């Protein structure tokens, strides 16, 4: 694979559609995440873990923040994956309050 | 400057300084801002960073 | 091999138990594009970058409807 194809198959998985029916959500795609590839911005698993603590008190999902402290555990525990901080950036930024 | 507060102590008025919570996307102001007393001394054993936390806590209610 | 699969048992691991933190924030990825969101980041990617793609792509599957 390479990326540039690999985020394809991303805007394959949001969208319900083939990649021959659309080419302008693909162009989206490669022109928001191009000219950009590293991270300029603080680096720490541990400040986007007390900010999603944080973000789930504001929710009253209360029990779910403690959910949270046995997920990001077992996150720990696998230990599979290289920047645990990019994905727990991510999922925090697409929340939804639905209270 | 402009209440009573100027006249008091430098100590206590230079450790007294401001903080925020950490921005996210459809949070609210009134939460986000903060006090926070800050240590660097040896009075760290009577004021540590773990009773800071509670003090957060009993300053945001 | 057989341990050589059980690599591939802690894969599918770290891929349910981020679904579990994907419900909770609420996030409207299920667990075959967040799949992809983790292969994404082994190379190192910026989640401020996806984010925008993430919430350009739920605003044009219906706009696009």
């Amino acid at each position: 694979k390479s990326p540039n194809v690999l985020l394809q198959n991303l805007c394959c998985r949001i969208l319900g559609r083939s990649e021959a029916d659309v080419a302008q959500q693909f162009q989206y795609a490669v022109r928001v995440i191009g000219s950009n590839f590293a991270p300029t911005v603080e680096r720490d698993e541990f400040l986007v873990a007390e900010k999603i603590k944080k973000e789930l008190i504001r929710q009253r999902r209360e029990a779910d923040a403690a959910l949270f402290s046995e997920l990001h555990r077992k996150l720990h525990s696998q230990g599979v994956l290289k920047n645990k901080w990019s994905i727990l950036y991510l999922l925090l930024s697409l929340s939804e309050d639905p209270r | 400057r402009a209440t009573n507060a100027q006249f008091d102590s430098p100590e206590i008025l230079r450790r007294l300084d401001v903080r925020l919570l950490e921005v996210s996307p459809g949070d609210t102001g009134w939460d986000v801002f903060s006090l926070d007393y800050h240590v660097d001394g040896p009075i760290a054993t009577v004021f540590t960073r773990e009773c800071m936390s509670h003090y957060l806590r009993v300053f945001n209610f | 091999a057989a341990a050589a699969a059980a690599n591939l048992n802690a894969v599918r691991e770290t891929m349910d138990v981020l679904l579990e933190i994907s419900r909770i924030l609420n996030t409207g990825l299920d667990m075959e594009t967040l799949s992809i969101c983790v292969r994404l980041c082994e190379q190192g990617i910026n989640p401020e970058a996806l984010s925008s793609v993430i919430k350009e792509l739920r605003k044009a599957t219906e706009a696009l409807k």
